[PDB]
């Protein structure tokens, strides 16, 4: 639970309520079927792997500076890099991959559009760090 | 999958009184910002109806005597001053990934001033008897508690498991129950007896009351 | 003004399939999810399945992964729910819902899908005639029909206040049984007309029965 790290930083960086965006909320659908159950713990390793990196590519962009604390960005970073790093070593050794892959991608991609649509707003930008924070603990938990 | 237990299963408060319902997941469905568990009410014969979201969030157009706290895995609806309205069952759901459910439901009913009924009863129609059959109604109108008992009885004769009972959910105005109870026979057997009766035993009676009619009047 | 109409409830054999459709109003079509949400009589609540017509994501509680699909059609808009191979604990109301995250906004009247072996049969409707004084009671007889439901009104809608329907019982033939009622003054016995409206849509039966002393 370094994971628990990661949550925890993004529990900090909130700056609003969701409360006063609920003109914003907005429905994902994240592919939560592609992890926890049936092909239970380390069969789901490249899929988890895969939902590091795009958070990872997510929060790194400038328009997640501008929305962000510089400083807790940075301990955010490191975290990830600590997980997608010793993820990647697993999946480079032994143990519908791609299809599960592909669900995480189309899913960060729908979140890609929901910022740009809303002009990556504070209230959008709130929303997405609520189902991350949440999706993730799913994914993990 | 994520499961939610409420308690109680059923409760009863007058008027005024602050009431109390709880709501237990499984597991966490919480993140240290938000909790994703809502509460819906449900009246009789509707759809439910969205009270609270997320946890505390009273949602647009509620009444404020509704209110949510919680967090982690332990939930608690509040009704700070009862009203003859809020009689309905009260659900909780979590949106916690997938699938969503709701817990088991929770019944709230008005505790109210005692009310006798009101009795009436009614002879088979004539229609009816035509066809081979012979349905005697006897109906009590507006009453509080619940309990009553009805008893049959032909030319003073007490009956048993000929007869079927129906209650109304509590009134949402005025808080009462209303029922109908229903004696069958064949023409044939309720033409070969005169009086025909219903003995109400209720709690805002002081002696119990027997309508009656003598057949063929 | 947001509208949600659930149609194609009814009886069904058990094995036998089944289609609802629920037909939407009074919103961008692509703003919303849609769910079924079923309800067996008496019992709690229970989510079948959601479709989002935006992207086109659906989801299923694993019960009905087998059996159930729920799919729409956008010109419509419309979205459909058909089961199959239903059992007998499949009968339960079912509602259409909607939401744009995490609670549910909307909802429908519910439709009522009855899994049975038994056959249907319309009810037959008799009077209860006033005793006939300051107020006296009147009501109609809605005897011996399957399956749910049956409506009662009086005169035409027109009459509300203190009228009191009561839940069917069912009969040990296997039929239902059902009483309306209604309080009124003595004076308007005999003045006023006080007609009774019944349809069984399932039999495809309606009664007006004119109840009178």
């Amino acid at each position: 639970l370094g994971s628990r790290r990661t949550l925890m930083l993004l529990a900090q960086m909130r700056k609003i309520s969701l409360f006063s965006c609920l003109k914003d909320r907005h429905d994902f659908g994240f592919p939560q079927e592609e992890f926890g159950n049936q092909f239970q713990k380390a069969e789901t390793i490249p899929v988890l792997h895969e939902m590091i990196q795009q958070i990872f590519n997510l929060f790194s962009t400038k328009d997640s500076s501008a929305a962000w604390d510089e400083t807790l960005l940075d301990k955010f970073y490191t975290e990830l890099y600590q997980q997608l790093n010793d993820l990647e070593a697993c999946v480079i050794q032994g143990v519908m991959k791609e299809d599960s892959i592909l669900a995480v991608r189309k899913y960060f991609q729908r979140i890609t559009l929901y910022l740009k649509e809303k002009k990556y707003s504070p209230c959008a930008w709130e929303v997405v760090r609520a189902e991350i924070m949440r999706s993730f603990s799913l994914s993990t938990n | 999958d994520i499961q939610m237990t409420q308690s109680p299963s059923s409760l009863s408060a007058s008027v005024g009184d602050r009431v109390t319902i709880t709501c237990r997941a499984s597991q966490s469905v919480s993140t240290s910002s938000y909790s994703y568990m809502h509460w819906y009410q449900q009246k009789p014969g509707k759809a439910p109806k969205v009270l609270i979201s997320y946890a505390s969030n009273l949602e647009s157009g509620v009444p404020s005597r509704f209110s949510g706290s919680g967090s982690g895995t332990d939930f608690t609806l509040t009704i700070s001053s009862l009203q003859p309205e809020d009689f309905a069952t009260y659900y909780c759901q979590h949106s916690w990934g997938i699938p969503r459910t709701f817990g088991q439901g929770t019944k709230v009913e008005i505790k109210r001033t005692v009310a006798a009924p009101s009795v009436f009863i009614f002879p088979p129609s004539d229609e009816q008897l035509k066809s081979g059959t012979a349905s005697v109604v006897c109906l009590l109108n507006n009453f509080y508690p619940r309990e009553a008992k009805v008893q049959w009885k032909v030319d003073n004769a007490l009956q048993s498991g000929n007869s079927q009972e129906s209650v109304t959910e509590q009134d949402s105005k005025d808080s009462t129950y209303s029922l109908s109870s229903t004696l069958t026979l064949s023409k044939a057997d309720y033409e070969k007896h005169k009086v025909y009766a219903c003995e109400v035993t209720h709690q805002g009676l002081s002696s119990p009351v027997t309508k009656s009619f003598n057949r063929g009047e | 003004e947001v509208q949600l109409v659930e149609s194609g409830g009814g009886l069904v054999q058990p094995g036998g399939s089944l289609r609802l459709s629920c037909a939407t109003s009074g919103y961008t079509f692509t703003e919303y999810i849609i769910h079924w949400v079923r309800q067996a009589p008496g019992k709690g609540l229970e989510w079948v399945a959601s479709i989002n017509p935006d992207y086109d994501i659906t989801n299923y509680n694993q019960r009905f992964k087998g059996r159930f699909t729920i799919s729409l059609d956008k010109s419509k808009r419309t979205a459909y729910l058909q089961m199959n191979s239903l059992r007998a604990e499949d009968t339960a109301v079912y509602y259409c819902a909607s939401w744009i995250s995490d609670f549910f906004d909307y909802w429908g009247q519910g439709t009522l899908v009855t899994v049975s072996s038994a056959s249907t049969k319309g009810p037959s409707v008799f009077p209860l005639a006033p005793s006939s004084g300051g107020t006296a009671a009147l009501g109609c007889l809605v005897k011996d029909y399957f399956p749910e439901p049956v409506t009662v009104s009086w005169n035409s809608g027109a009459l509300t206040s203190g009228v009191h329907t009561f839940p069917a019982v069912l009969q040990s033939s296997g039929l239902y049984s059902l009483s309306s009622v209604v309080t009124v003054p003595s004076s308007s016995l005999g003045t006023q007309t006080y007609i009774c409206n019944v349809n069984h849509k399932p039999s495809n039966t309606k009664v007006d029965k004119k109840v009178e002393p």
